[PDB]
């Protein structure tokens, strides 16, 4: 590292876009996306947002499944309603669980304090460090509480590893918080941070507001205080502070922070043609179709808001620091965040990069655009008949549940004692893996089962079932498994309530899973008192006297449900009359809120009989939505957004069917798939039964992502219902046991298509998983117990035979049972590989010594944490290729690693927290051979209570016995295979590593870790030293070990820093370097000096090469010193000065380097080195960016850039020996570069510049106005307006990129969207440029005319340069060739030749195969992918699977080709070859 | 085509590394038989090279190889029977301290011929960059090779864009005043100076004395100088040659050259080029000479491979019409050459399977007898009639290690015949014509520690001085 030069500029680059790629595999299954957002670092301090879409998300302004929240930490109640008291349990902002802490002499983390980073505080808090279950990295948390809930609010810190230091909720807007008692918070905001350097991000909040709220916004969601969204953040603070602003009794003004994020939901003009105000006008945010509400708390939040645009401030004249009156910051750039809507949900279209042109035009990137599987009512099919349940149904007849655990119910039909038969969901033979049945019955042995209060309820909420005891006096259960194991009977520490009747039993308030019985209505509320299947005492309660009253039971054209209209997962109490519905918020124990109306549902009072009602969600939002029967036909009726009712579906019935007090209509999943289908039986004739699958594909998964540069996905979506479906059938072709417990069918990502628009190409990625796993006592997922993936391109092209990709890896479930099957899994066609690796369950100790972990026994409870901290930890991976050979049944490679759990004491009498250590690693590369892979293994020995990496070793094995006979092909000369051999081959090695760490670690700071000491040595030996089953930790650790203390080695290195700070070199806070130090030559090297050197000539060349002796490293007694040097000399501001660079000098034998900073110490103005060369610079403060350079000659430099902040012209001019030289200065001679590549053409040489370019990366898309159309069709132009709304073209006229299928498709309409295109031919994203090679001074001044294309990603596809004319090859207007009758390129002089370059055709990996040779052009335009194919020549480059060339063929047919082996590789040429 | 099952083969250790490697030879003398060569390379307990040989003399059981390093790092030390030994050291920066070469291969390796290289910088503040290097020679006349000198940033300086420059260099043969620059990077001009007499073999360009108030001792009255003008980009615009040359050029759009014009000494300037033109691949397609001869350049679309080169004179020339050469090539699919041909008629070759070329055959002119240390006299006038030329075959046999044996040779119709050896040592590369000696072991005496050879010819001494 060196001097930060003063930078000359490149000149150039290529197109860019954003975030473009999904990750791959993972555990969950889910499908998710995202990309950071594109906004400055400031003086490398601004935030770390990003978009996001899940598929396992909820809803949120970011539009439904989209997510880019802060960073905040809350209270904890998925078990239920929170107490408000000492008795709360809260969540870290990572989503973990919080637990006071333990101090090192064995009791809690109690104090009060009176001061904060030592400010002192007006009034002491209470403070706690804070202690999460689980560790991911230890970051410090302290909690603060007022010493007197008078003395203001609670509020908490974070402290960073690396010292980043965090405060949320010290203030209201930071705060959410109960409506209408704040004494009670929910969750404290990121409100500040602190850096070393004094730097700070600040973090501003709104509340929700009645601006576009309506009447019914008020009348039903007024307490909407408690709601907060994120107004602003500001940072580049001008005055640095170690301590907070918050300590300010007021806030610095917004002029202190220079860089500001504005957001913005659409209240300033969302029009492009337009820049932003600053300030926001008098739209105020706008309003929503689709508003939600939650009540996760016993208390509501209302959700009335959603982004549309946010935008970057740079504060230019203090930047500058050239101005102080009326700072307006300069809109650096707009971000655009497009929106679809609907009455029950929104989410975005699209989204753009925007940025302002001087004129005020708007200048903006190709979106990218997204779109979402969706419900519909347009599509649905007709009914279908149900052979398999025909008649099965129809009071008695029918009996169904899942009882096995499909994720499927089972229709287990039972009549008498023991009549329990299980009609059984099955695949059906043949066609897709979509299609199920339910096979025949089968008998098991079971309870007596009758007089009991029969029923197959789980009891405990384990997701497994249980029957229900409870006869006369006789009270208990048995649980079955999947298996069908019915356990000895349980008495239950039995105290259920007494049964009075069912009538109004209460079964979901609870909270989920816990449910029990309250018998209640009017006036008063009895307590439920499930616990995990046991109970409390069923305690009583009311609600306030004026809350209205909700009572089940009477039929007069009315009913009641526990049912939730509202989709907050609350089956809330509703009441439905003819006329009306009203709903009843959760309040949690003993209360209930106001109840709301939902607007819409009515039916003819004459007639409304209740029963004729179905209570189901249809859309899939949560929403309960609402059916009633007519007798020729449902009517259907859709809840909006939970607040009203669409207008109903009208639905005809199976013909000639009517329904009638028969008939019973049901919904299920029956399918499968996730989502369901009505089911009825009609017992009026022996066939009963009727389906209709109204629902084709579950709503609201991102099944379509694209940019308009030219990439677009098709997305592939399945149930683990169908998955295990696939399993279980596997399982019985075993005769295997089912026991992959996981009771719900959660849906998952299967498949994906990447399609480039451009070459036609695409790349397919598809992937399996089994062992679906779940945690029956936290009722938790628990990831699956193997995953699998393959893929391959899809290519235009048979010349490139894909010889598809597969792998397969082991994740840690943390479930015995479940986790130690799966070794079974693995491969073994060799089986000299070593046996496995074991989780290691360790307990820290303060050992009194230094500190250590010792490994131990756990105890059941505790073994059942540790497994589930284990949870999701990768074991196991296994790599393959399929092909015609006999091998694709044998890896590549294979991969494995062990892991260590370390426990920890805790407050907590009943569970340790825990960290988890990934302590071994080994891997085979077998190179697709079994017999003779190369073998490795990494592993860690030492680590503090803080788990730094303070020993490693690792080892590389020696070779395996020479083979009996040739693995390899009989094509090698033969003598190859007995002469590939070395001694080395069996010299097994050794490796050791090892360094230590400062810890300033006390009051604020919280320095953990930092880089103190290094060194290495290395170790070899005999094949005959590898210990039994090679290494392990414990082969390592031992007195034996090969590298244990008295084992002699080479020594190969040490490294240290020192610091500048308080003492002894040792760290500042800052930590800033005194020098770096390296050792370098040793008395063993030494001896290569010997032949020449003396002990004066040696001492003399080593002082005069700069090194020194020190202390060698880890001397333990003994050893000699060592030369080592030292390095990195430099020095740095105060914090005042921001602690800024001020000089460097990478070693004392050189001359220094000097460095001058701006105002706001963020840019490096001016410079010079010690020879006194000056350099200089002048900043477009927009970008932080020079616009302007001197060198030490006075030749000035200039450079101009686009408002995104593009470079796009240059020049420079200066002195030349009593003369002036070079151009122009810019304002002596002005320039603009032109619009277009035609415009630029028109442009004369002496242009006193020496660069400009041009750029499309919207090229790819036909850009379509009213302009010649209005001619065609004369429709007014209603289309040309509407077609936005359509999306079919931007606010900017481009062909929008899904728009182009989206509105042609959807009715069929109008061909000339279609035929107005190609007359543009979609032309690949590209750039244009001028550099001159003389100044504007000489009338001869040559232009390099040359132009680039890319791809919709980032890959450079081709480029050409203009040339003097002359004969070249003949573009067509649509790209194609022109070709003699022969078909022969067409060969012609040309005035507008050029050469085009670079051109090569691409795998989705961007490997080129297709490597083309240089050919003239007459065209700048693009020509065909197609006639290109048809003639052009190429080398062809042939990868294996791993990527590499195994062979590359000429463009005619000789061949380069190799050969991979794990201890050797083949190459042969194109004459060898030739023999093919 | 006898290249099949010819290939090459690396093989590594547990740790990767390069252990061994294998090339299959095969000549078409011996079909039947194919040789696997083989060579070795020895890793220490740094991961590094501990040791790598000649084939020949690794098989015969003989070690000739050394190569020793820092903790890390590089060689510091490495000697073979071929090269002798060689030592360096360089600072943390890598600028270097010490050089020695020239020392032999007995308990140590003999230093008294060291020719040491040293070195001499520049100081705070300047940025540390040599100020000169002396030849340091061992025991014996130690003088100062060069000498630089660093600008500073006067005006003047900036103007002549030197500031820092190396605005001199003095050097064996003398100096360069690095004495003026273009904005661009490119010289404005530079001025060099030879020895106060260059015939005088004595005066050393070593730079004893303080300043060129000695060294005008040792530098010419016959200085001369270049100054020139560039492009933005750097290409040359103008230049000026002081002994009374000049120069000026001009380029196509991509930069290819057009045209050209040089000024002769203290007279005209004029065009050289009458036509150039190029291909797709850039490379040269169509030209006439400022004689007026024309040409044509031609390609294997497929590869670029040159297939042939075409040349005539036009009509009424002052040589009159002709085509000059229309050269053809034949090559396998390696591409190594088969035949060639040309008309203003033929040759052909043979090669081992290791692509040594073992045989040429084609015409060679008669009577200039076996080639020795000679040139023997063109035939005068230029030939009328070709059968002053005839057949030959010419031939050649070598090691399975980096030596040759013999060449041999038959033009039989001038009855010119011979097979002739290169004496190779036992355990070097070292090897001379047989006149010298026929003996490999006494032919490794016939050279330096360095290993540079002792003679061209039986008495012809090479005197070899420092610095090689």
């Amino acid at each position: 590292m060196a001097i930060t030069t003063l930078s000359l500029p490149k000149g150039g680059g290529a197109i860019n876009g954003m975030g473009e790629s999904v990750g791959q595999a993972g555990p969950d299954g889910m499908v998710t996306f995202s990309i950071p957002l594109p906004f400055s670092a400031g003086r490398g301090v601004a935030p770390a947002l990003s978009l996001s879409y899940s598929s396992g998300a909820g809803n949120g302004p970011f539009g439904m499944g989209w997510q880019c929240s802060a960073m905040s930490i809350s209270r904890r109640t998925q078990k239920g309603v929170p107490q408000y008291n000492e008795d709360d349990e809260f969540l870290s902002p990572s989503g973990e669980v919080m637990a006071i802490a333990l101090n090192d002499s064995g009791f809690e983390d109690v104090r009060t304090a009176n001061r904060l980073q030592g400010i002192p505080l007006p009034f002491s808090y209470k403070v706690t460090r804070y202690q999460p279950r689980l560790i991911q990295d230890f970051i410090k948390i302290e909690y603060w509480q007022p010493v007197k809930q008078t003395d203001g609010t609670p509020f908490w810190i974070i402290y960073s590893p690396d010292g980043q230091t965090h405060i949320l909720g010290k203030n209201s807007h930071s705060r959410v918080a109960n409506a209408e008692n704040p004494s009670q918070i929910a969750s404290w905001l990121l409100e500040e941070t602190v850096t070393p350097t004094g730097e700070h991000i600040y973090y501003q909040y709104s509340g929700e507001n009645q601006v576009n709220c309506t009447d019914a916004e008020i009348a039903l969601h007024p307490q909407d205080s408690a709601q907060r969204y994120l107004a602003r953040i500001d940072y580049g603070n001008i005055s640095p502070q170690a301590s907070l602003f918050v300590l300010d009794e007021e806030l610095p003004n917004l002029t202190q922070w220079l860089f500001h994020l504005v957001f913005d939901y659409g209240e300033r003009d969302i029009s492009i043609n337009k820049i932003p105000t600053f300030e926001g006008g008098t739209t105020g945010w706008l309003a929503r179709p689709d508003m939600f509400s939650r009540y996760d708390f016993g208390i509501e939040i209302r959700n009335r808001r959603l982004c549309h645009q946010v935008l970057g401030f740079h504060r230019l004249e203090a930047l500058n620091d050239r101005d102080v009156t009326d700072e307006i910051p300069v809109l650096v750039n707009r971000l655009t965040l497009d929106y679809d809507l609907n009455n029950s949900v929104s989410t975005l279209v699209a989204v753009r990069q925007v940025a302002y042109e001087t004129d005020g035009s708007p200048i903006t990137q190709p979106p990218l655009e997204f779109d979402y599987q969706r419900f519909d009512t347009g599509s649905i099919p007709g009914w279908q008949e149900m052979p398999q349940l025909e008649a099965f149904n129809g009071y008695q007849p029918y009996q169904m549940i899942d009882l096995y655990g499909e994720g499927t119910p089972g229709i287990l039909y039972q009549e008498t004692p023991g009549a329990w038969w299980y009609k059984s969901p099955q695949r059906q033979i043949g066609g897709d893996s979509n299609a199920v049945t339910y096979g025949a019955m089968k008998a098991l042995p079971k309870i007596p089962r009758l007089q009991e209060g029969a029923t197959l309820m789980d009891i405990n909420g384990d997701g497994r079932l249980d029957w229900v005891i409870t006869s006369a006096g006789v009270r208990g259960f048995h649980s079955i498994h999947s298996t069908g194991e019915w356990t000895h009977f349980t008495p239950l520490n039995t105290l259920p309530t007494e049964y009075f009747h069912p009538k109004a039993q209460l079964a979901d308030l609870v909270g989920a899973g816990l449910s029990d019985l309250v018998l209640i209505g009017p006036k008063s509320v009895r307590l439920y008192a499930n616990q995990q299947g046991n109970w409390a005492p069923a305690q009583d309660v009311t609600q306030a006297e004026n809350v209205s009253l909700p009572v089940i039971g009477i039929d007069s054209r009315q009913l009641v449900a526990f049912a939730d209209m509202l989709g907050s997962g609350q089956q809330h109490l509703v009441e439905i009359t003819a006329d009306s519905v009203k709903c009843w918020p959760n309040m949690g124990h003993g209360r209930f809120g106001q109840p709301l109306t939902l607007e819409g549902f009515s039916q003819p009072q004459t007639s409304f009989n209740p029963d004729r009602v179905f209570l189901a969600d249809i859309d899939g939002s949560g929403t309960n939505d609402i059916i009633y029967a007519h007798s020729e036909c449902l009517e259907i009726y859709l809840n909006e957004s939970g607040n009203r009712f669409s207008k109903p579906i009208s639905l005809l019935l199976p013909d000639g069917v009517n329904f009638d007090n028969t008939c019973q209509l049901q919904a299920a999943d029956i399918q499968g798939l996730g989502i369901a289908s009505l089911v009825m039986t009609v017992p009026h004739m022996s066939p009963t039964h009727w389906r209709c699958d109204l629902a084709l594909n579950k709503p609201w998964l991102l099944n379509v992502m694209n940019n308009n540069r030219g990439a677009e996905t098709c997305l592939f979506y399945r149930s683990s219902a169908q998955f295990w479906l696939d399993e279980k059938q596997l399982v019985e072709a075993a005769g295997q046991q089912p026991e992959c417990h996981l009771p719900f069918p959660m849906h998952l990502h299967w498949r994906s298509e990447i399609f480039d628009e451009i070459t036609g190409n695409r790349l397919t990625q598809e992937q399996e998983y089994a062992h679906g796993s779940w945690d029956g006592q936290e009722r938790e997922f628990r990831g699956f117990g193997r995953l699998i993936q393959r893929d391959t391109d899809g290519f235009a092209q048979v010349d490139i035979p894909t010889h598809p990709s597969r792998t397969v890896s082991w994740f840690a479930t943390g479930i015995p049972e479940i986790d130690t099957t799966l070794s079974a899994e693995f491969w073994r066609g060799d089986d000299q590989a070593f046996s496995p690796f074991s989780p290691r369950f360790t307990r820290w100790e303060n050992d009194s010594e230094a500190g250590s972990d010792v490994a131990f026994i756990p105890s059941e409870h505790d073994a059942f944490w540790l497994n589930r901290a284990m949870k999701g930890q990768l074991l196991r991976s296994e790599l393959y290729g399929d092909d015609g050979t006999p091998e694709a049944e044998i890896p590549y490679s294979v991969t494995e690693m062990r892991h260590q759990v370390r426990a920890l004491p805790t407050t907590d009498a009943t569970v340790p927290s825990a960290w988890c250590s990934t302590i071994e690693t080994r891997s085979y590369q077998y190179q697709r051979v079994a017999a003779d892979p190369q073998c490795s293994q990494q592993v860690v020995i030492k680590a503090d209570r803080y788990g730094s990496p303070l020993l490693s070793v690792a080892i590389n094995y020696p070779r395996r016995k020479k083979p009996e006979k040739s693995p390899y092909p009989d094509d090698l000369p033969e003598t190859l295979f007995d002469s590939s051999y070395d001694t080395q081959q069996q010299q097994l090695h050794l490796t050791k590593q090892q360094q230590n760490y400062f810890h300033l670690t006390n009051d604020d700071n919280w320095l953990l870790g930092l880089p103190k000491e290094q060194r290495n040595d290395g170790y070899q030996y005999d094949q005959e030293r590898a210990p039994a089953n090679g290494f392990t930790l414990e082969t390592l650790i031992a007195s034996n070990s090969l590298i244990g203390s008295n084992q002699p080695f080479t020594y190969l290195g040490q490294s240290r820093v020192a610091y500048q700070g308080g003492v002894d070199e040792q760290p500042s806070l800052q930590a800033l370097v005194a020098y770096g130090e390296t050792a370098i030559l040793d008395e063993k090297t030494l001896q290569a000096f010997v032949g020449v050197l003396d002990s004066k000539t040696r001492d003399e060349l080593l002082f005069s090469a700069g090194y020194q002796l020190a202390p060698r490293l880890f001397r333990v007694e003994s050893e000699p010193d060592v030369w080592v040097a030292r390095q990195g000399y430099s020095e740095f501001g105060d914090y005042s000065q921001f602690w800024r660079p001020l000089s460097q000098r990478s070693t004392l034998l050189t001359g220094k380097t000097t460095l001058k900073w701006d105002k706001h110490y963020c840019v490096v103005i001016e410079t010079q080195d010690a020879a006194q060369l000056v350099t200089q610079a002048r900043y477009d403060y927009r970008f932080l960016t020079p616009y302007s350079l001197t060198d030490a000659n006075d030749n000035q430099h200039y450079v101009v850039l686009n408002p995104f902040g593009e470079v796009i012209a240059s020049r420079f001019w200066g002195t030349e020996a009593g003369k002036d030289a070079g151009y122009s200065t810019p304002q002596a001679k002005p320039f603009v570069v032109p619009a277009t590549i035609e415009a630029a053409l028109a442009l004369s040489p002496g242009i006193p510049v020496a660069h400009c370019a041009i750029f499309e990366p919207e090229s790819w898309m036909q850009k379509l106005t009213q302009h010649d159309v209005s001619e065609r069709m004369a429709d007014n132009g209603t289309l040309w307006n509407a077609l936005l709304q359509a999306r079919f073209v931007t606010e900017d006229g481009y062909v929008c990129a899904l728009g182009r299928r989206r509105w042609m498709a959807r009715h069929g309409l109008s061909v000339l969207m279609l035929t107005l295109l190609a007359e543009i031919p979609r032309t690949p994203p590209h750039s244009l440029t001028i550099t001159t090679d003389r100044y504007d001074s000489d009338d001869q001044q040559q232009l390099r005319q040359r132009i680039l294309f890319s791809d919709g990603f980032g890959r450079l596809l081709q480029s050409a340069q203009r040339v003097e004319a002359g004969e070249s090859w003949q573009r067509s207007e649509d790209s194609s060739l022109v070709v003699n009758v022969s078909g022969t390129p067409a060969l012609v002089v040309t005035d507008n030749r050029w050469a085009v370059s670079g051109r090569t055709e691409y795998d989705g990996k961007g490997q080129g195969i297709r490597v083309y040779q240089p050919y003239f052009l007459d065209d700048w335009r693009y020509l065909s992918d197609d006639s290109a194919r048809t003639d052009l020549f190429a080398d062809t480059h042939i990868y294996d699977p791993l990527g590499r060339e195994y062979q590359v063929i000429t463009a005619k047919g000789y061949r380069r080709e190799r050969q991979y082996t794990p201890w050797f590789v083949v190459n042969q040429d194109e004459n060898d070859t030739a023999a093919n | 085509q006898l290249f099949s099952k010819t290939p090459s083969v690396t093989v590594f250790d547990n740790r990767g590394l390069s252990v061994r490697d294998i090339a299959y030879r095969r000549h078409p003398d011996t079909p039947k038989v194919t040789e696997e060569c083989i060579t070795y390379h020895q890793f220490d307990f740094r991961g590094f090279l501990a040791q790598s040989l000649d084939p020949r003399l690794n098989h015969k059981e003989v070690t000739n190889f050394s190569y020793l390093t820092d903790l890390n790092g590089n060689i510091i030390y490495t000697q073979s029977v071929d090269a002798g030994n060689t030592l360096v050291l360089n600072d943390t920066e890598g600028r270097s301290v010490i050089a020695m070469t020239n020392i032999s291969r007995n308990g140590k390796d003999d230093l008294s011929l060291a020719v040491t290289r040293t070195f001499q910088y520049e100081n705070a503040p300047l940025p540390g960059r040599p100020l000169s290097v002396t030849e340091q020679v061992n025991g014996e006349n130690a003088r100062i090779t060069e000498h630089f000198v660093y600008a500073g940033n006067t005006p003047q300086e900036k103007n002549l864009n030197l500031a820092g420059q190396c605005v001199s260099y003095y050097d064996a043969a003398g100096l360069i005043q690095t004495d003026s620059v273009s904005l661009t990077g490119k010289p404005l001009s530079v001025s060099r100076k030879l020895l106060k007499n260059l015939d005088d073999t004595n005066i050393l360009a070593d730079w004893q004395g303080n300043d060129t108030s000695a060294w005008n001792s040792l530098l010419a009255t016959e200085i001369y100088t270049t100054v020139t003008r560039t492009d933005a980009a750097g290409a040359v615009l103008t230049t000026i040659d002081a002994v009374g040359n000049q120069q000026r050029v001009a380029f196509d759009i991509a930069g290819q050259l057009s045209a050209s014009w040089l000024t002769l000494k203290g007279g005209q300037e004029q065009v050289i080029i009458k036509v150039l033109t190029y291909s797709a691949a850039g490379q040269k397609l169509r030209e006439e000479g400022g004689n007026g001869v024309v040409t044509t350049y031609t390609y294997e679309a497929e590869t670029q491979r040159l297939i042939g080169i075409k040349t005539e004179r036009p009509n009424g020339h002052a040589a009159g019409a002709k085509v000059l050469q229309d050269l053809r090539y034949e090559y396998d699919p390696v591409g190594n050459v088969l035949s060639i041909t040309n008309d203003a008629p033929e040759n052909a070759y043979r090669y081992d399977s290791l692509y040594q070329l073992v045989s040429a055959s084609g015409r060679e002119v008669a009577g200039a007898g076996q080639q020795g240390s000679d040139l023997p006299s063109p035939l005068v006038p230029l030939p009328s009639d070709s059968s002053v030329y005839t057949n030959y075959t010419r031939t050649y046999t070598y090691d399975s290690a980096g030596n040759l044996m013999r060449i041999r040779h038959s033009a039989p119709a001038t009855n010119n015949n011979y097979t002739l050896n290169i004496t190779v040592s036992e355990r070097s590369n070292r090897g001379v014509m047989s006149s010298l000696t026929e003996n490999p072991a006494d032919v490794d005496a016939l050279f330096t520690a360095s290993g540079s050879q002792k003679c061209l010819q039986q008495g012809q001494s090479l005197i070899w001085t420092p610095r090689g």
